[PDB]
């Protein structure tokens, strides 16, 4: 069967500038090839289709060339909303088949971390539980470290972290982390504290509650 | 209209008729097939006419049983049809030979 | 409209088998195929197989076991892919999308995650999180969502029935002990809190729950 | 005769616009082409797209950005490109060549070089080049021209209107404070000079100015 390849996996690029996604098929296959945009979370889009015809309501920027075994979509002037996933596909033989995608991303001005820390709510306490929400949003680069603070004492236990995938609106990145305890662990102590290690500060971005 | 000439007619409407029912099933015979490419409508179609007419530039054929089979009935129509034609032609020339030999 | 309708989630036990339902709207032909798309979180798309309704012949891709069984229905204008004796290998997000018989998929459904375990199903408890009393604000104001503890994948989370998109992201979520757990964060100008309120809207296809939860200052 | 003639210069604002003109003469048939070639200071050819005059149809280069619309006049035998929105990207020389539809590029026009920056434009000062009291000659001796402050490019250096040929040539232009600068040499046998009158000829299309410098020896 016919095999997509696409190469690189991953493509960084700079805001405005032009972008070209590869795919190269094991056998000559005309212009049989189609392209495909998967944001985060989404379902496939049609953005070209056999090789470089364009596609109703996708923007005049997404065109596409070549024939035989050497294709190519471009991207004039990158944007926040092209991060995403792009496959390509074939149907000169049976079956059709799929390349194995590459991710574009790009590489924007440094940001700071908006940090804020959420005590837990009174619906949750009733349940007998309490969980410490602390957000980390809109930063880059995606390198960062949080770090929990009970009563001036380093905290390991009951963190859960999760990181987005590059943001679709302003290409940044967000991390929560979640410190989860019991009614009871959480009566026992006053002051909860989340800090950020982020490199567009030598200093840490703190922000801190007490339970009264 | 004399018998020929309705024949005729009648042989270009089948044949479009078998150009349009081929293309639709030699996509269904052939889909299925690792390596087949007659396997889109707008192509199959193209490769229905190049048959009936028996070009056949070989840049699309089938290569399973049904789609052979399929392609026997294109290509016999279209023999037949073409072939239905020559002989229209030829009643006419007959014909008109006879009257003008004042017979 | 949307063309192609598919269940959000459903939940499979290891051995046991499900049916996939695809609704169909829009210009309908008789060249019409109706293909099945299997993606697994953080892979590529995998081509599972074809069926043309108005002949209802299928066609599945040779190069990996058949596990599903394709079927149409004309008259509700609605497919259907029958997956039998699953294993964990056959959780994923499983996309239907239509093809006019000229070789690309015109338009794909938003995709049915089929999560395969013998756990149990569990609504999520949906907490708000507003920010302390000693908390100063900028310009902007950051509110929150506390989706935890459900099972299995996915949940929707909208804010304001959806009118709020701007300033939202939702993390992803965190698995332990059979149980999901996310935030969504969202964040609004401080001068229009609270006096325009903001409502979170989180959704589980997979229990059929859809809940609200009003995000108001801490008393 | 020169079978394809193209104006010398063009310069464009970044974002402006410009119509390259082709006027074409010799044997023209229905089966002409005319096509454009893109070709960067350095680097090689590059195809950008074709016309066929008889029937009014152009196609493009797909795997570069569409920055020419390509129109043709039979009345005139001129065949037309429009760049649109140009940046320093688009500073080049643009050549028209005609194909009789066999595929080959019989003859090319002499090119349009098209510079595309916010500069005015400047005509060139010509300053003659002939040796001080006290430099010794050989069998030879050497003449010049300084072509100083120009923009844009190019110029042409000819001497004694094309007629002396041999022994000359001219350096490239160098680039400071948006003005450029360059040299022409010329080497006739000592004996022939200044008895048989030396003269270079600077044409800046650009300006649409062309003037001419006596080189006499120095009082
Ligand atoms: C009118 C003839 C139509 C030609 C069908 C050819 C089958 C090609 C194929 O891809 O068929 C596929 C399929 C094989 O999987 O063909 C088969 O086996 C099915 C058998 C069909 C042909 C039988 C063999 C004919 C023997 C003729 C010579 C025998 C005496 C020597
Ligand atoms: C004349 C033949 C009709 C088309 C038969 C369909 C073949 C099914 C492929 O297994
Ligand atoms: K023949
Ligand atoms: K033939
Ligand atoms: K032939
Ligand atoms: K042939
Ligand atoms: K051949
Ligand atoms: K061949």
């Amino acid at each position: 069967d016919i095999l997509l390849t696409q190469s690189p996996a991953i493509l960084s690029v700079s805001p405005g500038e032009r972008v070209s996604f590869s795919c190269r098929a094991s056998q000559s296959i005309g212009t049989d090839i189609h392209w495909y945009q998967q944001r985060t979370n989404g379902s496939p889009r049609l953005l070209i289709k056999y090789a470089s015809e364009s596609i109703s309501g996708i923007p005049s920027r997404f065109s596409g060339s070549g024939s035989g075994t050497d294709f190519t979509l471009s991207i004039n002037s990158v944007e926040s909303e092209d991060i995403a996933n792009y496959y390509c596909q074939q149907s000169n033989r049976w079956p059709f088949t799929f390349g194995s995608g590459t991710k574009l991303e790009i590489k924007r001005a440094d940001a700071a971390p908006t940090v804020s820390i959420f005590p837990p709510s009174s619906e949750q306490l009733t349940s007998g539980g309490a969980s410490v929400v602390c957000f980390l949003n809109n930063f880059y680069p995606k390198d960062i470290n949080v770090k929990w603070k009970i009563d001036g004492s380093e905290r390991q236990n009951g963190v859960l972290n999760s990181w987005t995938d590059q943001d679709s609106k302003d290409s940044t990145y967000s991390m929560s982390s979640t410190l989860t305890l019991t009614k009871d662990e959480y009566e026992r102590h006053n002051s909860y504290t989340c800090e950020a290690t982020h490199k567009t500060s030598t200093s840490p971005i703190v922000k801190s509650f007490n339970r009264n | 209209s004399a018998l020929h000439w309705r024949a005729a007619g009648a042989a270009t409407v089948l044949l479009v008729i078998v150009l349009l029912a081929g293309s639709y099933l030699a996509v269904l015979a052939e889909r299925g097939a690792p390596g087949a490419q007659l396997i889109t409508y707008p192509r199959a179609l193209w490769w229905s006419v190049e048959t009936a007419t028996g070009v056949g530039y070989g840049d699309l054929y089938p290569v399973t049983l049904w789609g052979r089979l399929v392609a026997v009935v294109v290509m016999v129509a279209g023999i037949t049809s073409f072939g239905l034609v020559t002989a229209a032609l030829a009643t006419w020339f007959v014909g008109r030979e006879q009257e003008r030999r004042g017979h | 409209q949307v063309q192609l309708q598919q269940p959000g989630a459903e939940l499979v036990k290891p051995g046991a088998s499900v049916k996939l339902s695809c609704k169909a709207s829009g210009y309908t032909f008789t060249s019409d195929w109706i293909h099945w798309v299997k993606q697994r979180p953080g892979h590529g798309l995998e081509w599972i197989g074809e069926i043309i309704p108005s002949y209802g012949r299928a066609n599945y891709n040779e190069k990996i076991q058949k596990k599903a069984t394709l079927t149409a229905d004309k008259s509700s204008s609605t497919a259907f892919m029958q997956l039998s004796s699953l294993t964990s290998e056959d959780s994923a997000v499983y996309y239907c999308a239509r093809e006019r018989g000229d070789g690309y998929f015109a338009v794909w459904g938003a995709g049915t995650t089929v999560t395969v375990s013998s756990a149990k199903t569990t609504p999520p408890s949906v907490y708000p999180l507003a920010p302390g009393s000693a908390a100063q604000t900028n310009s902007m104001v950051t509110l929150g969502c506390l989706v935890k503890g459900y099972f299995p994948e996915p949940v929707t989370v909208t804010w304001n029935s959806g009118s709020l998109s701007s300033g939202v992201h939702t993390f992803p979520a965190v698995l332990q002990s059979d149980l999901y757990t996310l935030s969504s964060s969202v964040t609004v100008p401080s001068s229009s809190w609270p006096s325009e309120t903001v409502t979170c809207n989180v959704a589980h296809p997979a229990s059929s729950t859809k809940v609200d939860k009003k995000i108001v200052p801490r008393d």
